[PDB]
């Protein structure tokens, strides 16, 4: 009984905690660096201008 | 004579362009005379042919271009500095604020001042107890260093600021710190909480203050920490004085130049900021330190919150690619109740060496700091790893690190705001939580230190 | 001649008119005060300069003076123990000129001491046919360091006269007979830092440095004549890592380029180098030591300079056949410094700001460095070690810094944030650290102490990546079900961290580490665990042979702290391990 | 000749009131003091032509400095004397060997070949390792990739190729084209040397591009080599394989110079013609029906940040057959060459195996061995996540497999030569740990006869 | 029409003066060489054109033909049964004409022989009156397709002369009387590939189309007009299931396209397609396939254009009343020509560096399929149904 509540603990701990982290951390950093490629060629447009 | 020409050609924002124009130098003060008889300093960014880019520190508003005059005063900025600055409040410019007597300037300096000969350095290795048990242990600050504050908005890093001023001093020394504050682009609850600690410790009678607040104009933020540093360094090398800056906050200056940048349509950089942000801050935080054969010094201790409390942002990433290491205050310890909420893991002093040790601290300075950096960032890992997976999921051995980081954050490093320490006290209470680790853990104190000090 | 009139300044960026008869990369007299730039760009009669000093109160109307010549060096007798600044100008001799503690504009220094008298000692004999590169007598400028007075390059005929004794390095040393008729030498000679020091080969570098460094010599060696990079986060230990190779490798001058930092790093080296003295050789560090310092808030365009008269320097006492190494501290403010022109001259930029042309610049600076046979008859071996700090913003070194630099590299040396703040020092991420040099290296070992060297190393590696591999597992299911074997690999690994890996610079013994002492400690935990291996596969357990190897491991734990006179106190403990261990089957 | 120079910005010059000029044409430059520095046309206009100097521009001055325009692009000298030599980038001498007299200069290049003039891969090609020939099949007229990373054996791995490739029975035999774009001299020597040691270059041509060389030299050189690739399989009927490295360093010249014409780039900093670039260099291979050679390309990339999705490994993934993939995982495991079989792939290799060209189990033992290896990772995890006590014994077998495959079969070393016959036999000792049960993707036609 | 001269080379950019009387889009011959080039910009006289093309030995000087039109096709006999690259290249007639294994650069080949004698046969006949679409005539162009010659778009009027007989793509079949005046037609009618040919109603897709693949047909149908997305995965199959499709399906004519695909990947499709066997009558799936073939190498334009050079061919045969199949492979590596031409132009990117109209270019293609009623005064009915493969990174 103890192994189970020892094993659920960790099953639950990686699909609410430790998944979802990942999940939209990775979101998260996929929309940054889209953000910032979006955001330099902006710039060198500006600057092919000038 | 008095170079001025009526002859304004464009007016964008805090950039003005005057055309017809001779011998006129880079980095020249200016004034503008506006239309209503108002002057308005300025200082020349660049200048071509018979045409001056310059910017105007109050701003632009209100000006009339035709009936509107630009003087030439054949000269950078310039501060007039005296002794009398001693116990006086001024602003962004260095013109009194606090309604006093006027200032008689001994001589007046380029606000630019002139890098140290390196040769002509004095190394600083001078410990300054401040009597937070974080830092002279741990993150050691020696006189004549540029030690940072990186903190985030909302995080108590005016107290911390204000707590090291209050206890800085050397050991076997009736020495205290001449106090230059530069203010810059702070609120005035922010600017009072420092105003009226400097009252109630009677160290505003030994201070320099220059204040730019949150409702002055941007611009002046540049000239403004090159004031106080210019006054530093005077009245350290020039009278002798060891003196201690503190600089808040750095982020607004930063955010200054990125407008004058964004207004001259610079080449951009990362988020906006130029590409000369490493060169500009730096000649700002290498105005400090030792000069042989001279008795004063200058300590620097500037303050900057990190945006979006990330320390990848161009402004804490250059700084700490510039100070002398820093101490990072975290929003995770201030809720935890830790006073101050100082980071030690991430925190830094590259001047720790030289400054503690035999004849300076006490001789196991430098083997406890890494014994008690290692167990609590082990002790910090476990302390995660037991919230995640339980208290039941972790190595016997494990736990009592987990034990030592909780009573390392709760006794060590949260003392108080209030709380001066001595550096025996602090080595001491230091030697009390490796007790509760086993010796065999402790493998970075030889036996020499563990026989004599370890209960 | 011809005096060229200012017509724009911005910042370090001068621009002036009626500069026709100047040339490209001409060093220039700007201004009333005479700074010192370097014409960059050209447009009919519109030269662009770029200053190597401050431009504050310089403005359009005033001359501007071409010297004719590019950016040079002076090299001769009076270099060794000095501090230059960027452009190679005596820091105290400015200190004493200047009678300033601080650095002014419009002041020309002559890089050596013109009128100190040194002892020229004549070896070779007249009438001998010389050509670039060959020894015509040397100078003791230190008592280790013999510094060589060679043929400068473009000189070919006959020694005519020459004779020892004293002399400045104005003073014609010798004469020599060419075709275009005769040739006074001096002990000095200028050379343009951007070009390259003709060499007859260049070799590959087989040597390995002994850095005493535990982490680098056994796992990411470095030759000498090989090229390193030491990217990192700030306050990951660049520095402390550069300071360490500086004055613990056996080569023979160590050439330290402070590029765009710290001031008082500068001044600690003026001060802690002379009082450190190698018992061997019975000198001090100082006097093989060249120091260039061009700090954060001194000119931008200078630390090119620095960069450039650094690697120049060691390009020459190469040619005398020494092994030098070359600290760049850092590299990326170099980079740094290029970006901030790039944009003042609103050119078309490459990734993240910088310059398209990064990658080959930083190309010629590497190209630079290697085993080499100089010029000569004698045809002597040389090498330059270029050892490299980059400074990636966030530590992220997939900016183009670190990202060219690695293109041309052989030695990565990557620092982490995550040891640096785990007080693991040197905080080398060792499982994204590399050495194109670990397999001759190796084979070199292997030969020299007549152990299975090369195995042991890749053994300590491959532990290392499995344990990565088991820790990424671990992360996220935890410690419990880890069979013994995976357990011990922990425990294994955990020793190469701890009681190999990090290293203390500021420890008195732990601070330099032999190569023999290197192979004794390896052997030491390796050994602990294959015996350990075979003890499970027994019968016996993990934790029966943790229990009881408390003591012997501790001996393994402070072996780094042993004395080098005393290293039986070590090899001992492979005696006592296979002891103790079979000890717990019972 | 032109005394009419206007501006120098950089490497860049302008030359003024000229015609007849084109683009990417070779210039001379004559400066005052009479030293010759040569050029190319980057932009060229009305009135203004801008080129940039290969050797740079220090020390030019340009009222006293002529321009000479060659009249002529980058062209190739090409004769069957180029076997066992040693040029540079641009196809000059540099092995100070007895210069060589052209028979004809070619266009660097080439030519799109017609779609129904093409042949299909026929032949396998022995490269003596075995995760390449056995598990991703290289074809003669294939171009198959290797992606490696900064601090990976690629040096090594391509030497070895370099050195072991063969084809079984065709006593007609290889043609070498090894070209080096802008890598370090020592790793340059290492190659040039590698050649000598074991007597490759007498089948070899190679074009020696150093790092320190100008940009222009490096986008020239894969061109150069493929044209003279060219020459010797569709002129002289050899059979050709060309070994390129760096191509990462082929893009970042292309960079250099795409932001001197102020060019605004696309996708992560790269110019928006890379793919139209990569794909004229890397289409340059096969075989053409009514010709005897062939043209094999194995085109080799360190990819940055080990990133499989930056543009360079992306694009070329997108034109080439396939690709071998080097990880540092391995590498640091001591395997080498450090080959994962798992994402690496071989588009042609079912063309190139088979009775009559290799045996008839190769296709059948290479599925077989891609699943137990893929398995074998998995057992190998679950003993880590579940624990010893979780696996079967039919995992524990799966487990001690992987381990096998990656230091026995894969790990082979940088000069071992594998005969496919070796390899074969290998793959087959291996699946002799798994019960005969396992091996159902494998007939038992052919399973009775192979297994060990 | 004017002659147009470069003023500027510089990559695969060419400024040329002169072209005043040229238009946007335009597909233009330039330099010497007269290589593959495009009208982009007009600033007065001064064109800024894209080069498809190498532009090496290109220089200021050199003149600039416009085609005087956007890129096109040629409709008519000799259609069928050939292979085209993605700006209607005949790659058959480049081999013997060229006499090389090359798409030589500023090569330029009629797209249909315009030599090649066909038997005409008249359906219609005197005064009739005949507006855009109506069959005048047919002309079996292969043993299993009958080619239906009809009346181009903006003619309309009374047929004053026709007659049956053996001629060419040039020579005049029919004379109508129109407002204009007399206008003669002939066999062969151009169109733009980036312009749908003009419907007079389009129709739902409800009747579906017979695959005989069970696991399509069943679960997963598509109409005749429908369409399909296929990713293609190495080592799944696609091209097992695409052949699969081409020949079961009761649609008249397949048009493939082949779009920016590996050399070696588009020698299978070019070779095993022509091995392909009609079910119903046993030649050749050529006999009713137009194929278009386009490599890595190609001009971005051709690799571009590929799905809309099919179509307009799709579309010309649907206007007969024909149910034709188009099968483009693959559509993923089309999109990658358009963000090369993305990056060229210096647009503002969209989603992982494909330009901000890539949706509307996809929804312009597939709009272009479905079931329609031709134009016409016999209201026929035809269809386009499209099988398009997408291949990821
Ligand atoms: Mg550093």
């Amino acid at each position: 009984a103890e192994e189970i509540e020892k094993t659920r603990r960790r099953v639950n701990a990686l699909e609410y905690m430790t998944i979802p982290q990942l999940e939209e951390t990775i979101y998260y950093i996929k929309m940054k660096l889209e953000e910032n490629e979006r955001a330099e060629v902006t710039r060198l447009i500006k600057v092919k201008n000038m | 004579m008095i170079k001025e020409y009526r002859t304004i050609k464009e007016v964008v924002g805090p950039l003005m362009a005057v055309e017809k124009v001779s011998g006129v130098k880079y980095e020249e003060l200016i004034e503008v005379r506006m239309q209503n008889g108002e002057i308005r300093r300025g200082q020349v960014l660049e200048v071509q042919e018979d045409k001056a880019m310059v910017q105007i520190f109050e701003g632009t508003s209100g000006i009339n271009l035709k009936n509107s005059s630009v003087r030439f005063l054949g000269h950078p900025l310039q501060l007039g500095v005296s002794e009398d600055m001693i116990g006086r409040v001024f602003d962004g410019l260095g013109r009194p604020k606090d309604n006093g007597p006027e200032i008689l300037p001994e001589k007046y300096l380029d606000i630019n001042g002139e890098v140290i000969n390196p040769i002509a350095r004095d190394y600083p290795d001078e410990f300054i107890q401040t009597g937070i048990s974080a830092i002279d242990h741990l993150n050691t600050l020696v006189r004549g260093q540029k030690l940072p504050v990186f903190s985030g908005s909302g995080l108590p890093h005016k107290e911390l600021a204000a707590q090291i001023a209050r206890q800085a001093t050397v050991l076997d020394s009736s020495d205290d710190f001449a106090v230059v504050f530069a203010a810059i682009g702070i609120t005035f609850e922010e600017a009072e909480f420092f105003m009226e600690d400097f009252r109630q410790t009677g160290a505003i009678d030994r201070s320099v203050m220059f204040m730019n607040l949150a409702n002055d104009p941007a611009i002046e933020r540049i000239a403004t920490p090159r004031m106080a540093l210019t006054a530093a360094e005077y009245l350290a090398y020039e009278k002798g004085m060891h003196v201690l800056v503190i600089m808040t906050d750095m982020t607004n200056y930063a955010e200054a130049l990125r407008e004058i940048s964004a207004a001259r349509r610079e080449v951009p950089g990362r988020r906006g900021y130029p590409g000369y942000l490493y060169t500009n801050l730096a000649t700002l935080f290498e105005r400090a330190g030792r000069i042989r054969g001279l008795k004063g010094s200058v300590t620097q201790i500037p303050i900057l919150t990190m945006p979006e409390d990330d320390k990848t942002h161009p402004i804490p990433d250059l700084t700490g690619y510039i100070t002398e290491g820093q101490i990072i205050l975290t929003r995770e310890l201030y809720k935890s109740g830790i006073q101050p909420p100082i980071d030690v893991l991430p925190s830094l002093s590259r001047l720790k060496d030289k400054g503690t040790g035999a004849g300076k601290t006490r001789e196991d300075h430098a083997a406890t700091m890494n014994q008690l950096f290692a167990a609590y960032a082990q002790g910090k890992q476990a302390k995660e790893l037991a919230v995640v997976l339980g208290e039941s999921a972790l190595s016997d051995i494990d736990k009592i690190y987990a034990k030592f980081a909780e009573r390392f954050e709760n006794e060590y490093v949260n003392q108080g705001f209030y709380t001066n320490r001595t550096i025996t006290e602090t080595l001491d209470l230091g030697w009390e939580l490796l007790a509760m680790l086993p010796r065999t853990e402790l493998k970075r104190i030889k036996d020499d230190l563990l026989d004599k000090y370890l209960p | 001649m011809q005096i060229g009139k200012i017509i724009k300044v911005s910042g370090p960026l001068v621009m002036a008119e009626n500069m026709s008869e100047a040339s490209i990369q001409d060093m220039c007299l700007v201004g009333d005060l005479g700074v010192i730039g370097e014409i960059i760009e050209m447009r009919q009669d519109v030269a662009s300069i770029q200053v190597y000093e401050e431009t504050s109160g310089i403005g359009p109307g005033e001359p501007v003076r071409s010297t004719g010549e590019a950016l040079s060096v002076e090299l001769g007798p009076g270099i060794i123990s000095q501090m230059f600044d960027g452009i190679q100008r005596p820091l105290d001799t400015f200190m004493e000129v200047t009678q300033s503690n601080f650095l002014g504009r419009g002041v020309q220094l002559p890089a050596l001491d013109h009128e100190k008298q040194w002892w020229f000692e004549a070896t070779i004999e007249e009438g001998t046919e010389v050509s670039a590169g060959d020894i015509i007598g040397y100078v003791d400028e230190t008592k280790i360091i013999q510094h060589k007075i060679m043929v400068p390059n473009g000189i070919k005929g006959t020694v005519q006269k020459i004779e020892s004794g004293s002399f400045t390095i104005d003073d014609p040393i010798c004469v020599i007979e060419t075709e275009q008729g005769l040739k006074e030498l001096t002990m000095m000679q200028k050379w343009p830092v951007r070009r390259g020091r003709p060499i007859k080969q260049k070799l590959n570098p087989d040597v390995p440095m002994i850095t005493g460094q535990r982490v680098i010599d056994t796992f990411f060696p470095v030759t000498k004549g090989g090229a390193a990079a030491v990217p990192g986060p700030f306050g990951a230990g660049k520095t402390v890592v550069q300071h360490q190779i500086a004055k613990w490798s056996d080569v023979d001058l160590v050439v330290y380029v402070g590029c765009g930092e710290r001031g008082n790093e500068m001044t600690d080296v003026v001060n802690e180098f002379p009082e450190l003295i190698d018992p061997n050789t019975g000198e001090s560090l100082m006097e093989r030591t060249v120091l260039i310092a061009n700090t954060s808030n001194m000119p931008v365009a200078a630390r090119e300079a620095s960069i450039y008269t650094g690697i120049t320097i060691a390009e020459y006492f190469r040619d005398m056949g020494y092994d030098v190494a070359i600290m760049a501290d850092s590299t990326s403010r170099w980079a740094e410094a290029l970006r901030e022109m790039s944009g003042r001259l609103e050119e078309m930029p490459g990734d993240e700001g910088y310059p398209a042309y990064l990658g080959s610049r930083l190309a010629e600076y590497y190209e630079r460095s290697g085993r080499v046979i100089a010029l000569g008859s004698d045809q002597r071996e040389g090498s330059i070690t270029a050892i490299s700090a980059v400074s990636p913003s966030g530590g992220d070194i997939s900016e183009p810094v670190t990202q060219n630099t690695l293109r041309v590299v052989k030695v990565f040396w990557g620092l982490d944030s995550s040891l640096a703040q785990k007080r693991h020092f040197p905080s080398i991420n060792w499982i994204q650290s590399y050495s194109l040099y670990s397999t001759e290296v190796g084979r070199y070992m292997d030969q020299i102490l007549q152990q299975d060297w090369s195995d042991m190393v890749t053994e300590g590696m491959r532990i290392l990546q499995e344990e990565e591999q088991l820790n990424e597992i671990v992360r996220l299911v935890g410690i419990d079900s880890l069979s013994d074997n995976d357990r011990l690999t922990l425990e294994v690994a955990k020793s190469i961290r701890e009681d190999y890996l990090q290293q203390n610079a500021f420890d008195d013994v732990d601070t330099f580490t032999s190569r023999e002492k290197q192979f004794n400690m390896l052997k030491v935990i390796l050994t602990f665990g294959k015996e350990a291996r075979k003890a499970l596969s027994l019968g016996a357990y993990f934790n029966e042979i943790m229990e009881g190897t408390v003591a012997v491991r501790e001996r393994i734990s402070r072996s780094k702290y042993i004395p080098e006179e005393e290293l039986a106190k070590i090899s001992s403990i492979n005696e006592e391990i296979k002891e103790t261990i079979q000890l717990i089957v019972s």
